[PDB]
């Protein structure tokens, strides 16, 4: 994902 | 029902000293929700729950205080549904979609940013006249113009139609052109933009060209992705 | 001008402000084959930082870090580290506007933050860009006129063999020159990573303080940005 903070990672 | 993205890990409790929380973005008959899983990792009972959006792009803000009541216990978990409007503050965030959240319990205050998917932007009333759909997408300076892939899609026409319409994203023209279909499609955002799209399914290629046409151009990208994994579930 | 080319000044990209005392500055580089994003972190918070990790959003050209940013020492506050991001152009593509808008996501240890910035198309230039005469007549002739673009460099006093050079130097090749009445009329191409090749006549006017780009491209959408680029490198 982008944009989905944390989850980006 | 329209696109309902998988929850992802917006807070892990190693950030949140405990508190982990999945969430997801859903439109149901007309409402707009952020749909929360909350689970206590901590050894200490939760109280206290409550929730701020900052300024963002479409004006989102929650349309009542969280109120969790009952208090949340060590491997507990809560599904929480937090209805939204878009009447909120505004400010363009980077990317476009990204909201900045914070979250309050008996802990602390703890802040995370999520992902708004625009579908749950579309509105109901997204259906343009053809011949406004004609004249504006003449108009509108080709600059404007932004095309994208869907690749190794495996829908028909009408299966990427119907599954698009239950999504807010409506086909008001369908014309074969030498073997190739085109799908004239329109969509409205909360905040007013019409979206103005063209689909090319040439039988033999697996990959559909999207044309976006849009006064904001720079929301076309967002509205690619979302087109995307509509088409892909 | 240096080997490699046209290397723009690092301009903040993450003021800490933005980013809870973390603010970055860069730019980009092509030297010897690679691309680069050239950084400096520096951390203007009370508490030292780690954790560090990049992720670029799909972009026009599909650029991607080669390598994870591997800051294997905590930075300490006040303290400013450069480092150096190797990239390469096999990443996923999605189509971005402004066309060289480039979407960063950088990780810490207190939180996720985002920015952009734009790529130069510069250091896109590949090397392999130098076009056969005979192909570049036949190519111009064929790309219809609709294609063609128009552009004024302004405030330039360069001559013809200066111009040449210093494009040369940024993978833009002048094939040939003609001299037609006190105007030089340099006759270019350029490749950019993704394969798309770009054609250029450029004219140099006595008395004028400005010359005429008139670009061709079967993508005529990044002639603009083409533009832009020659501007920069002849004017710096």
């Amino acid at each position: 994902s982008f944009g989905d903070g944390f989850a980006d990672f | 029902g329209g696109y309902v993205a998988p929850k992802a890990v917006w807070l892990p409790a190693v950030k949140a000293k405990g508190l982990e929380i999945s969430g997801t973005f859903t439109h149901r008959q007309g409402h707009i929700y952020m749909e929360m899983n909350f689970t206590n990792k901590a050894l200490q009972h939760m109280t206290d729950f409550a929730i701020q959006f900052n300024k963002n792009s479409f004006g989102v803000i929650p349309s009542t205080p969280l109120a969790i009541h009952t208090p949340l216990m060590p491997n507990q978990s809560i599904d929480v549904s937090l209805p939204l409007n878009t009447l909120g503050p505004v400010m363009k965030m980077e990317p476009l979609n990204n909201l900045q959240v914070a979250v309050k319990n008996n802990i602390d205050v703890f802040y995370f940013s999520c992902l708004i998917p625009l579908n749950v932007l579309f509105v109901e009333d997204g259906k343009m006249e053809r011949q406004v759909f004609l004249a504006t997408w003449k108009d509108i300076p080709n600059e404007n113009e932004l095309q994208f892939q869907i690749k190794e899609c495996h829908l028909n026409a009408d299966t990427v139609s119907s599954k698009l319409q239950n999504n807010n994203v409506y086909t008001i023209a369908k014309r074969n052109v030498e073997g190739q279909d085109m799908l004239y499609q329109s969509l409205k955002l909360t905040n007013g933009i019409w979206i103005l799209a063209e689909l090319r399914i040439q039988p033999g290629n697996p990959n559909y060209t999207l044309s976006l046409k849009c006064r904001a151009p720079e929301v076309s990208q967002y509205i690619y992705q979302v087109y995307d994994s509509i088409l892909k579930n």
